RNA sequence: AACGAGGAAUUCCUAGUAAGCGCAAGUCAUCAGCUUGCGUUGAUUACGUCCCUGCCCUUUGUACACAC
């Protein structure tokens, strides 16, 4: 933008789709077992039925969230 | 020609000039028209003026005006070229009849 | 460290320059030199002057010779005056204020004719470079410009809104219609140089280079060549040297003046049509006491001028100008090359001069060298020398820059001053000695045969006793003051000549140069030989020795300046300088620094210790041929060949993409302007045609014909794989417009058919699943013009190929020899035909 | 037929079949056709 | 008493690669405040584009068809 930089909206292919799915599932889990009595089975169980449930209380489906929001932003 | 894009081949009086041209003027116009048959984005104008001299002369005369059957000779395999090529166009061109029939067909 | 600025010129006041008068004799301008003046005639007093403000020494200034004025022609009714300057700038200037309003800078090379209408402020150009411009002084931009000579400009007529007439330096005169804003006519005028344009509404006449001029008749009729110039006349026998000038006047008996190069000029009248019938009928009576017809048609423009008069002026002329009055006089001011303004007067009655000779009047040689200067002096930094070999030893004072008393001593070479009696001595290119007083007559004691040759140098000791004499007779002579006339003493007779000598100014060394390369350094009280500085390949021009008989500076015809140490005889310090030579160089009085003046018109300042030109000075454009200091004061008087005396003192996008934005604007201007057809017809307000259209006025198909056909053949499958669909649509509706203009589309028949083809291959799935009815019938339109176009382009090619072979096939069964046997007419054909050579790997 | 150099001097013929006579050229054209064959000539 | 994985900035990196983990030698220069070897577990992300910062290159088809 020559000095005004701003987002634009890009749609994203299939390879990329899953490879985000995958990196946020895990980065959840073990951010969430940083320092707690869980560890990473029970965090990351806890993470992965919450997200299939899509329920909205999990890492990966606010990220999600956020990036569709932003693209719905400005597009 | 632009002009006369709108049985002649140029304006008419333009083709008297050169049905009345002389035989050295006659060598010096297929020498600048087998010149500009070369390449072949000017294959056109050389084409049209070498129609108007063969309809508007003597062809035995024209036959025998010294040293103009090299001329001649190195004219015809470039007019060949253009003429495959043009030929090659016009087959290319059926695809149009190609999608009308089967837009029809749809329709 | 100062720094010096110009503050003066002097005996500049007419040179190089073409003079325009003013009417009140009235006042007259001239140029000086990069400079103007303006005087009244009869008094001859400077009024004023116009530069810009900054002069050549201020650090600010550039490194260049100041480009000289060389044309100027002025507006009264306005009252401006528009001159031009040899690097091809035209600057106007107020007369009131005498301030520039305004500039131009268009050409490339110097100006030849400036000619204006303050009418509607139309300013005309002519340069040395063959193109005429066009101005209009209240837009202050350039109109335009005309260019189809090829020499340069000698001389141009405007008339009106409409036309120009145009001469060039090679010898074709040009009409030039300003309408469609070019050239009509052309006519081959003399075979070589044209000089000469003057335009009376009738005839037009001409010089040629050899005293041939010639008569047109001049029209307004539109035939091609006919109608509009035509070829009455030669007349002749002005002189040999070829004219320069010709101008027209009247009251009405009319006159017109031819200005040559040589010391003369012509005038002459011209008659009424009853003087033409009287030398008619006469000459039809000597006719008589057909092809006599013919005699008297070619005889024709002797018939119809007359030759007035001359004026046999003295040496040579620059420019002119006429004056006239009562139907009893005419005049000319009259600028010449050397520096005189003269006016000239001639009284007439309609019928004759009635005068053995023209009169001179006015002439204006008071303040200028009206020769070159050969040498400066300075005196005690109240007084100025100048002397020229019209022997006009012109004496100045600086604070009025004006002269006090003038004498004449032939060709001198060398002036020098006596403080004691003020007194100063010349020296000629004959050996004669001329001692003139100031107040009194020049010649008090004038010497001759002082020696066979000419002199050269010429000093006089710290006290002003004695004078030293070098002279190309190989001889030195040493000279003494008795009380007040002058005695020879003695004389050293060297092997050869002399051309430069100085002396101490604490007197003890003597310096003499020679015609070798070679200067000679003796000790004063007793001619001892002490020294011989050695090494310049060619010889010295100039010496000085120090303020305090420390180092000598020598400078010579080689472009380098060498300081010499005086003690041991050294060589300090060599010094390239001055492109082309060095006529001389001085010390300032009080220290080890010096000032340079060449050949090639550049004034070096140096410091001695450290050795390098502190300080260029460009003040003018001729040979500079000598310089002088002042005694304390700093200031400098340098002189040079130009007649002129100078005073220093001391202070983007993507191919594709712009397809597509092209088809935009393109389909958008077609669609509305069919919308609008659709309403006039139904009605039985134009929508506004785009900006980019109008501006280079281009219709819409040949705007985008012309993106298509910027893109280049590598790029141009990418770009039409990068529209989307809908834009695909658009370009079958170009396409379909393209096919309503037919010459288009022959002309660019295998592009438009290539990209078609393509984009159809490329969009075909979306294609065919499109339905609407206006799709199927441009279909069927594109398709059948295509058919059509290439099927009768074809056609020609087919005709073209069957009957240039039939026209060989025939040639051959009339020309080429036949054979019968088989193997013997393959050997005749393996023989004749092309062999053409090539190279194989093997 | 290849095209080459026009056997007068009066022309300059370039190589993609087009001839132009040395007087009906302007002459800014005139001197850049005399760049170009500098170039070429120069290389070859 | 200092510390709970290290700020701004810059550098480096594309498969037995990054990173961990130990064992052994000490080789005419270098190396013990260490240097080179040797195995053992072993990935995430690009693998496209010249849009950015750069860096080169050619602007004479020339070599021989055909095409362009």
């Amino acid at each position: 933008g020559g000095g005004a930089a701003r987002r634009q909206a890009v749609d994203v292919s299939p390879l990329r789709r899953v490879n985000q799915a995958i990196a946020l599932l895990t980065i959840g889990a073990r951010e969430a077992a940083f320092r707690n009595i869980k560890t990473i089975a029970e965090t990351l169980a806890e993470e992965l039925i919450n997200a299939a449930k899509g329920s909205s209380t999990s890492y990966a489906i606010k990220k999600k969230d956020e990036l569709e929001r932003v693209a719905k932003s400005n597009r | 020609l632009g002009e006369s894009r709108s049985e002649v081949i140029f304006n008419e009086e333009l083709d008297q000039a050169i049905s009345i041209l002389n035989d050295e003027q006659l060598i010096l116009l297929m020498k600048r028209c087998r010149d500009w048959n070369t390449n072949a984005k000017t294959h056109t104008i050389a084409q049209r003026t070498i129609r108007c001299i063969l309809m508007h002369h003597n062809i035995a005369k024209l036959s025998e005006i010294p040293g103009m059957v090299k001329i001649v000779d190195a004219i015809i395999p470039y007019t060949q070229r253009h003429f495959t090529r043009v030929d090659n166009l016009v087959e290319q061109s059926y695809i149009l009849d190609y999608a009308l029939v089967e837009m029809d067909k749809l329709f | 460290y100062q720094r010096f600025e110009q503050a003066a010129a002097f005996g500049v006041i007419a040179s190089n320059a073409n003079c325009v008068w003013i009417p009140a004799p009235g006042q007259l301008i001239t140029s000086a030199l990069e400079d103007v003046n303006i005087w009244d005639i009869k008094t001859g007093d400077l009024v004023s002057k116009l530069s810009d403000g900054l002069p050549p020494g201020a650090s600010d200034a550039r490194g260049a010779k100041p480009a000289e004025c060389t044309y100027l022609e002025a507006h009264k009714d306005t009252d401006l005056l528009a001159v031009g300057y040899a690097d091809g700038v035209i600057k106007v200037w107020d007369l009131m204020s005498k301030t520039v309003l305004l500039n131009f800078n268009g050409h490339k090379a110097a100006i030849t004719l400036l000619q204006f209408d303050g009418t509607g402020t139309r300013l005309i150009s002519g340069s040395k470079d063959s193109n005429i411009i066009v101005w209009d002084l209240v837009g202050e931009v350039g109109l335009y410009k005309l260019r189809s000579h090829k020499d340069s400009i000698t001389g141009f007529w405007c008339q009106g809104e409409d036309w120009l007439i145009s001469t060039s330096k090679d010898g074709m005169i040009k009409l030039w219609d300003l309408k469609t804003h070019q050239c009509i006519e052309t006519h081959i005028a003399h075979t070589g140089e044209c000089w000469g344009l003057a335009v009376k509404d009738d005839l037009l006449i001409t010089t040629g280079t050899d005293s041939q001029v010639k008569i047109w008749k001049l029209d307004i009729e539109n035939d091609k060549m006919g109608g509009k110039l035509t070829e009455m006349g030669i007349f002749e026998k002005q002189s040999k040297q070829r004219g320069l000038k010709i101008e027209f006047i009247t009251n009405k008996t009319s006159f017109f003046y031819i200005q040559n190069a040589d010391k003369t000029i012509e005038t002459f009248r011209i008659r009424k049509e009853e003087e033409i019938a009287r030398g008619l009928k006469k000459r039809e009576k000597r006719l008589k006491e057909e092809e006599i017809a013919k005699s008297i048609k070619e005889s024709y423009s002797s018939f119809i001028l007359h030759p007035f008069q001359t004026i046999r002026s003295l040496y040579k002329i620059k420019s002119a100008s006429w004056t006239t009055v009562s139907s009893s006089k005419l005049e000319l001011v009259l600028t010449t090359s050397s520096n005189t303004i003269e006016y000239y007067s001639i009284p007439y009655e309609k019928r004759d001069p009635t005068s053995p000779a023209p009169l001179k009047t006015h002439t204006i040689e008071l303040q200028g060298q009206r020769t070159d200067v050969r040498s400066i002096d300075i005196s005690d930094d109240n007084k100025l020398l100048a002397t020229a070999s019209n022997g006009s030893l012109k004496i100045w004072n600086i604070k009025t820059h004006k002269c006090i008393r003038t004498f004449e001593c032939g060709y001198a070479l060398t002036c020098k001053f006596l403080p004691g009696g003020l007194l100063v001595i010349l020296g000629t290119r004959n050996g004669e000695l001329q001692l003139f007083d100031l107040a009194s007559s020049s010649l008090l004691d004038t010497i001759e045969d002082a020696h066979d040759a000419a002199i050269w140098s010429l000093d006089l000791t710290s006290d002003g006793k004695r004078l030293v004499t070098g002279s190309a007779d190989k001889t030195v002579k040493f000279w003494d003051f008795k009380v007040l006339k002058l005695h020879h003493d003695t004389t050293l007779e060297l092997t050869d000549d002399i051309l430069c000598v100085r002396v101490s100014p604490d007197d003890r060394y003597l310096a003499i140069s020679l015609l070798d390369n070679t200067v000679k350094v003796f000790f004063l009280d007793s001619m001892k030989f002490y020294l011989s500085l050695y090494g310049h390949k060619l010889p010295v021009l100039s010496i000085d020795i120090s303020f305090d008989s420390k180092m000598i500076i020598t400078s010579s015809a080689d472009k380098n300046i060498k300081i010499w140490g005086l003690d041991f005889g050294d060589c300090h310090k060599s010094l390239f300088a001055h492109q082309d030579s060095i006529m001389n160089v001085k010390f300032l009085p009080q220290s080890h620094n010096f000032f340079s003046c060449s050949k090639d018109a550049v004034v070096k300042y140096w410091d001695g210790e450290k050795f390098e030109c502190i300080q260029k000075l460009y003040a003018h454009q001729s040979e500079v041929w000598a310089l002088a200091v002042a005694t304390d004061g700093g200031f400098v008087v340098s002189s040079s060949h130009d007649h002129s005396i100078r005073i220093w003192e001391e202070t983007s996008l993507k191919a594709g993409e712009r397809l597509m934005e092209a088809l935009d604007l393109g389909i958008a201007e077609i669609e509305g302007l069919e919308a609008y057809n659709r309403d006039m017809k139904l009605w039985q307000i134009k929508p506004q045609g785009n900006a980019v259209l109008i501006a280079v006025n281009k219709t819409p198909e040949q705007y985008i014909m012309d993106t298509l056909l910027r893109i280049r053949m590598s790029q141009l499958e990418d770009a039409l794989m990068v529209m989307p669909f809908s834009y695909v649509l658009k370009f079958l509706k170009f396409i379909d417009t393209v096919m309503q203009n037919k010459t288009l589309l022959h002309s660019h028949l295998p592009l438009i058919c290539k990209n078609l083809f393509f984009i159809i291959k490329f969009n075909h799935k979306e294609l065919v699943s499109q339905k609407n009815e206006e799709l199927k019938l441009q279909i069927n339109r594109v398709k059948t013009e295509l058919r059509s176009a290439l099927k009768s382009t074809e056609d020609d090619l087919g005709f073209n190929v069957q009957g240039l072979k039939f026209v060989k096939q025939q040639w051959n069964l009339r020309h080429n020899y036949e054979f019968v046997d088989e193997y013997d007419q393959q050997e005749k054909e393996s023989n004749s035909a092309r062999k053409r050579v090539f190279g194989t790997v093997i | 037929y290849n095209v080459g150099k026009a056997e007068k001097d009066g022309e300059i013929r370039l190589k993609n079949g087009v001839a132009m006579s040395k007087e009906e050229l302007t002459r800014e054209d005139k001197n850049r056709l005399r760049r170009a064959l500098k170039r070429k000539r120069s290389k070859a």
